[PDB]
């Protein structure tokens, strides 16, 4: 995927490996050589207008 | 089977008048949407995001 990945505090459970929010758009992962909880955040985008 | 409300009768005549002798101020709320969310999409992303 592409995003920001920050740091979180969401305490994901030992076997969980994501995070997905209502619709089902994932919103966190776990790195896989460090047992920490990054959020994914949609880079910033929009519409430019005059 | 529903009553649609306790039936009621009135002593109609052709020389028999109702006046009220006592009023009531009351106080009633009506409710009413005015405008909802301004979305916003932008086809191109959604449909083929990067
Ligand atoms: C008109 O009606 C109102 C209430 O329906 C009367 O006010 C009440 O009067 C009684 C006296 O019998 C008091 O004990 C209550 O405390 C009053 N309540 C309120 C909310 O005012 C009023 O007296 C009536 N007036 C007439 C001329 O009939
Ligand atoms: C493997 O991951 C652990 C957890 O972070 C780390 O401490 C260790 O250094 C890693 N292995 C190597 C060879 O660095």
């Amino acid at each position: 995927g592409t995003g920001v990945l920050t740091e979180s505090n969401k305490k994901f459970l030992p076997f969980q490996q994501f995070g997905r929010d209502i619709a089902d758009t994932t919103d966190a992962v776990r790195d896989p050589q460090t047992l920490e909880i990054l959020d994914i955040t949609p880079c910033s985008f929009g519409g430019v207008s005059v | 089977t529903m009553s649609l409300g306790v039936e009621n009768s009135v002593a109609y005549s052709n020389n028999s008048i109702a006046i009220p002798t006592n009023f009531t101020i009351s106080v009633t709320t009506e409710i009413l949407p005015v405008s909802m969310t301004k979305t916003s999409v932008d086809c191109t992303m959604y449909i083929c995001g990067d």
